[PDB]
RNA sequence: CGCGGCACAUCCACCUUGUGGUGGGUGUGGGUAGGGGAGCGUCCCUCAUUCAGCGAAGCCACCGGGUGACCGGUGGUGGA
RNA sequence: AUGCCGUGGUGUAAAGCGUGGCAGUGAGACGGCGGGGGAUAAGCUCCGUACGUCGAAAGGGAAACAGCCCAGAUCGCCGGC
RNA sequence: UAGACGGUGAGAGCCCGGUACGCGAAAACCCGGCACCUGCCUAGUAUCAAUUCCCGAGUAGCAGCGGGCCCGUGGAAUCCGCUGUGAAUCCGCCGGGACCACCCGGUAAGCCUAAAUACUCCUCGAUGACCGAUAGCGGAUUAGUACCGUGAGGGAAUGGUGAAAAGUACCCCGGGAGGGGAGUGAAAGAGUACCUGAAACCGUGUGCCUACAAUCCGUCAGAGCCUCCUUUUCCUCUCCGGAGGAGGGUGGUGAUGGCGUGCCUUUUGAAGAAUGAGCCUGCGAGUCAGGGACAUGUCGCAAGGUUAACCCGUGUGGGGUAGCCGCAGCGAAAGCGAGUCUGAAUAGGGCGACCCACACGCGCAUACGCGCGUGUGAAUAGUGGCGUGUUCUGGACCCGAA
């Protein structure tokens, strides 16, 4: 039986050209009036997955 | 590199050149071992079977009450710890055969035949029996003249029925077609005996 | 020769671990030890003890996927130069035969590496740098 | 293939039962009880092989003390005097001498007494 | 600490001077959960070889052996 | 006073750091010192302590006596300190 | 052309049934062929005309409520059901994922249709790195039997003398049962309680110890007895053999001295007065599947590696390029590409490519390199198979509820 991948994990993670796994950052969907532009700029963009969670994230993605 | 072609109840009548790329390949023991193992694995039937606790006859109801008895609770009478109960992790029908790549298979066969040729255990003959009537006596005499060892492999064309039947029932003689050569049979054989047409067909097939 | 002479390469075959067979090996708990969930079952990978998991507390990657995207099989002028030091007309089937590109696919030429041979290559959708390098070397880049 | 356990399984049973001969009760008859007694027996033997060195030294010291006090000196001062005289005769051989050659033991006592200092309390 | 046997690691020189062996120093060798390494014994198949109604297997006794799981020899019973 | 951060020397094989495979553990106990709760009682309860032992540590001492004192068992010896 | 298998007083190609190979069917049935027989064909072909008719109805469409499609009602197309309303016949109608226009495709609401696919109560012929009497079917034995239940149902246990009954004539003790002597048999150390014949368990004989002692039953120290062998001096009968004397060593026993809180599980901690175990023999728990996922060892080929289905072969062999992975990345995407995205930015950032232990010419600095042309040759790389560890979906290490 073919292995199945996790749907939410595939929707929330992706790999780069050399094999790193990147993600987007939370706290940036609503309630933006009180957040300074410095905070929102920090939350903007993509970032790599922590070395503590990389094993579980890899297992989810595979 | 050059073997002599012999005739039954006769003498030499030709010579056949063995190309180096087919009969001079170095012997790779590990590769030959892997290919031979895969062959013997594919040769298995794998028709063993047992019954699990779900497949043993009966055993549906809970035999008695859990509490107030003074005995172990049992759940079913076909639990594996019971006599006559099911088998745990027992044999089931299996398919033993591996996916050995063609390059490895061919390399192992070529190495086996190279070993045979290098040691000088390859013989070529025109035919096994003069006429169209098989004769095990004359065939056995011819092979005894050619060689004296217990195991012999005979490679003859699929259309040479008289030669096939003449050596069919000789002990220690194995027969196969040119396109069915393989490492296990070649390595089991002490000597390899080729018909001229079979040798040419094999060489032409392998270019 | 002689099937009783074949042996496997060293280190290719190791004995399996049989895990419930006494005290001199993985003893009785068979490497589990515990008394909890892991003593009898597996814990699902998605489970994090009850707090919102990593794959649920993080946002979905933004965007969409193009249903009609066209993909090209690319090759660099450096590769072309290495494969065809003699120059001459070069086509998609020649690229496939030389094995620098997949078959039954659109071919796009990119401009990485250096090119000295004069080649009149034909493909789809050249790059600007590749076109410049082709015309500088003296060949032609046609779709 | 199905393998019957009996041929392999009886070897350790035979060895344990042969080793447990001479025990009384279940301990020489049943394999399960002979196994526990074998565990205890071998632990006891290991412990006692180390302890018997101390026990034999104790016996030698007692016999040497008896001989010394027979020759009117304490074990204390006899050992101290032999060390002073530089005699490195063993305690085992000292006890053997005490039992076998009393004249030799007496000579050793005089040697140790001479080697002792003039006042042992200074 | 003394004398003798074993093992692991490291260092020093030889042998194919790391696949590993030869000799010599130095350190180390309690151990549950657990991790790594290497082995004993039972059965079946294949290849080679060898024993067997002048007695196989199995069982029983005795005498020995190995660092362990365990092994060998001799006799008795037995009958493939 | 200690403890903590950095730095220059000296010493020390089985320290440390990175990245992978495979874990177990996440009920601790008593003792010393510093505290809270309690009545400054508890073989009470909760914290700290490059503090110890037990857990997972046999041997000698404390009459007996997981947790106290000494001391960490490769094997043999009818040797010594 | 026969060395398959089995039997026969122990391993048989030449002893037997057989095997290779070759012959064989009254009749019946199946299949095929030929006739009889049956039925169809008995002028319409093309051209033109574009005026008319027909082209499957309570159907399609539409609305409501549902079902099902990757699609959980959603912007929801296509398909199916009930309710209501309800068309047109080619200038018709339906489809191409709401819908509209254009274009493309097709011709619903009638019916039939081989082969490639699925299965084995059953009948022949084979096979097994399957079981071998607690196994394998519940069932080698009277087996769905005995037995249990009102019933639906549940559901066992029990194989082996010997080559051949040659199955012990006869005599004796005995009511018999049973035994002894004879006898058969290679063997009764095969006697219808029968091949081999283990352990628990129960006797009989015998060596040692034990009735003033407080014992996890052992261990270390240790006298004394008993037994069997050897070195001495003695019976020198001595070819003896050894009584006997001493010594030494085997083996059995163990007066007496010290030390010593059973095993497992679970626990901070149990000899524990916490759990479990009367005893022996047999059985009883990390397995298998998948071109699954991750990591490793090893092997083949290598910028390539590899086939799936399937085809052909007595096989494990030969074909088979569809596909998969590698071969360039960045971006939500259009797209661009060794760069790309954000951005006004040729700013900075993120991700991705890019080598130097070096030389030579170029500008370079005292040197060190900074990009280029080559070597002083600066080293990459994947992929397929097979082992091992872990993991996924499966009953998934085994056992256990209400
Ligand atoms: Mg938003
Ligand atoms: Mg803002
Ligand atoms: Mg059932
Ligand atoms: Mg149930
Ligand atoms: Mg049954
Ligand atoms: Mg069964
Ligand atoms: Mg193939
Ligand atoms: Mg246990
Ligand atoms: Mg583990
Ligand atoms: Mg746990
Ligand atoms: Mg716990
Ligand atoms: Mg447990
Ligand atoms: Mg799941
Ligand atoms: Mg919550
Ligand atoms: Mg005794
Ligand atoms: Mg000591
Ligand atoms: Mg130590
Ligand atoms: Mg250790
Ligand atoms: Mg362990
Ligand atoms: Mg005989
Ligand atoms: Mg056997
Ligand atoms: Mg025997
Ligand atoms: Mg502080
Ligand atoms: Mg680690
Ligand atoms: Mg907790
Ligand atoms: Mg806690
Ligand atoms: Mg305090
Ligand atoms: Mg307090
Ligand atoms: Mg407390
Ligand atoms: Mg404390
Ligand atoms: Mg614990
Ligand atoms: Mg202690
Ligand atoms: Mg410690
Ligand atoms: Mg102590
Ligand atoms: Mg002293
Ligand atoms: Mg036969
Ligand atoms: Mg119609
Ligand atoms: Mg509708
Ligand atoms: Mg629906
Ligand atoms: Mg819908
Ligand atoms: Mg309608
Ligand atoms: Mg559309
Ligand atoms: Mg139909
Ligand atoms: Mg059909
Ligand atoms: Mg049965
Ligand atoms: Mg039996
Ligand atoms: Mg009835
Ligand atoms: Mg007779
Ligand atoms: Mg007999
Ligand atoms: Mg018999
Ligand atoms: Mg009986
Ligand atoms: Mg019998
Ligand atoms: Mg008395
Ligand atoms: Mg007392
Ligand atoms: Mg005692
Ligand atoms: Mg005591
Ligand atoms: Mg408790
Ligand atoms: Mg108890
Ligand atoms: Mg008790
Ligand atoms: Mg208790
Ligand atoms: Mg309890
Ligand atoms: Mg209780
Ligand atoms: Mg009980
Ligand atoms: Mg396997
Ligand atoms: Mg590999
Ligand atoms: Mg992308
Ligand atoms: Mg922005
Ligand atoms: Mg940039
Ligand atoms: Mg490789």
């Amino acid at each position: 039986p073919k292995a199945k991948t996790h749907s939410g994990a595939s929707k929330r993670f992706r790999r780069t050209g050399t094999g790193k796994i990147v993600r987007q950052k939370a706290n940036r969907r609503h309630l933006l009036e009180h957040k300074p532009s410095t905070r929102t700029r920090r939350l903007d963009g993509r970032t790599v997955v922590a070395a503590n969670d990389t094993k579980r994230v890899t297992s989810l993605l595979n | 590199l050059k073997i002599d072609v012999k005739t039954p109840a006769g003498k030499v009548d030709g010579a056949i050149e063995l190309p180096a790329e087919l009969f001079d390949v170095p012997a790779n023991i590990a590769l030959m071992h892997q290919v031979v193992t895969a062959q013997r694995a594919a040769a298995r039937q794998g028709t063993h079977s047992t019954k699990t606790r779900g497949e043993v006859s009966g055993g549906g109801r809970k035999p008695y009450r859990q509490k107030g008895t003074g005995r172990a609770r049992q759940g079913s009478t076909r639990a594996p710890q019971f006599t006559g109960g099911g088998v745990v992790h027992g044999p089931k029908p299996r398919d033993y055969s591996q996916r050995t790549p063609k390059k490895m298979i061919a390399a192992a066969l070529r190495g086996a035949l190279s070993d045979r040729a290098r040691n000088g255990r390859i013989h070529a003959i025109t035919e096994l029996v003069e006429g169209q009537n098989p004769s095990t006596k004359s065939a056995r005499a011819f092979l005894a003249s050619l060689t004296e060892r217990k195991q012999v492999l005979v490679v003859i064309g699929r259309s040479d029925e008289a030669g096939a039947k003449s050596v069919r029932n000789l002990p220690g003689v194995h027969i196969l077609a040119p396109d069915q050569l393989n490492t296990y049979d070649v390595l089991r054989a002490d000597d390899v005996v080729f018909s001229v047409e079979a040798l040419n067909a094999y060489i032409a097939a392998n270019t | 020769l002689k099937l009783h002479d074949l042996r496997p390469a060293r280190g290719s075959k190791i004995a399996r671990t049989r895990v419930g067979r006494g005290d001199g090996s993985k003893g009785k708990t068979a490497g589990r030890g515990t008394k909890g969930t892991r003593a009898r079952k597996q814990v699902p990978v998605t489970f994090e003890g009850g707090q919102m998991p990593i794959h649920m507390r993080l946002p979905k990657l933004k965007g969409f996927r193009n249903r009609f995207r066209t993909e090209y099989e690319i090759v660099n002028v450096g590769d072309i130069n290495r494969l065809f030091p003699q120059g001459g007309a070069v086509g998609v089937d020649d690229l496939v035969a030389k094995g620098a590109v997949r078959k039954n696919a659109l071919v796009k030429v990119l401009g990485d590496g250096k090119l000295t041979a004069k080649v009149d290559v034909s493909a789809h959708k050249f790059s600007g740098s590749a076109r410049a390098k082709i015309t500088a070397a003296g060949g032609s880049a046609t779709e | 293939a199905r393998v019957k356990r009996a041929v392999n399984a009886h070897k350790k049973r035979r060895s344990i039962l042969k080793a447990s001969r001479g025990y009384r009760g279940q301990r020489s008859r049943l394999y399960r009880k002979a196994k526990e007694q074998q565990l205890h027996s071998l632990n006891y033997a290991y412990r006692d092989r180390r302890a018997r060195k101390g026990e034999f030294r104790k016996l030698w010291i007692a016999r040497i003390n008896a001989a010394a006090r027979l020759n009117d000196i304490t074990y204390n001062r006899l050992i101290q005097g032999l060390k002073a005289a530089g005699v490195e005769v063993d305690r085992k051989n000292l006890a053997d001498i005490a039992i076998s050659d009393p004249a030799a033991f007496t000579a050793l006592v005089d040697v140790a007494r001479a080697a002792l200092p003039e006042d042992v309390n200074a």
